[PDB]
């Protein structure tokens, strides 16, 4: 029960070491919220008129 | 420069900290600009820097 314990904590290791997807989740509410600011200074440009 | 200051050239009136760029312009440009499209590099017109 240890050595299979101790082998998946090391899958984890390997896993986030590896796949460029897996904390999606995080990355697109950073990219939300500079998404936003960016949207927010490009309006700057715009003529309304 | 590196005083805040009432600027003016060429009727781009604004307020600002000038300081002396490294950005490299081509001979047509006056102006450098933001995201924002509001100015932030110029060419004074007394000296070409
Ligand atoms: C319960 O499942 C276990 C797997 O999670 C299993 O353990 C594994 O047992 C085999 C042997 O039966 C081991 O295989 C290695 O055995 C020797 C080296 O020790 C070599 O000759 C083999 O080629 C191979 O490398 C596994 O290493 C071992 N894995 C773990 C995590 O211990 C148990 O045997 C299963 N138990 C029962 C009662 O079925
Ligand atoms: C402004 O005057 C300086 C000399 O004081 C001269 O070198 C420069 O070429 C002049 N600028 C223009 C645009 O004529």
């Amino acid at each position: 029960i240890a050595n299979q314990f101790n082998s998946a904590i090391g899958k984890i290791q390997d896993s986030l070491s590896s796949t460029a997807s897996a904390l999606g989740k995080l990355q697109d509410v950073v990219n939300q919220n500079a998404q936003a600011l960016n949207t927010l200074v490009k309006q700057l440009s715009s003529n309304f008129g | 420069k590196n005083k805040c200051v009432n600027f003016n050239f060429n009727g781009l009136t604004g307020t600002g900290v000038l300081t002396e760029s490294n950005k490299k312009f081509l001979p047509f440009q006056q102006f450098g600009r933001d995201i924002a499209d509001t100015t932030d590099a110029v060419r004074d017109p007394q000296t070409l820097e």
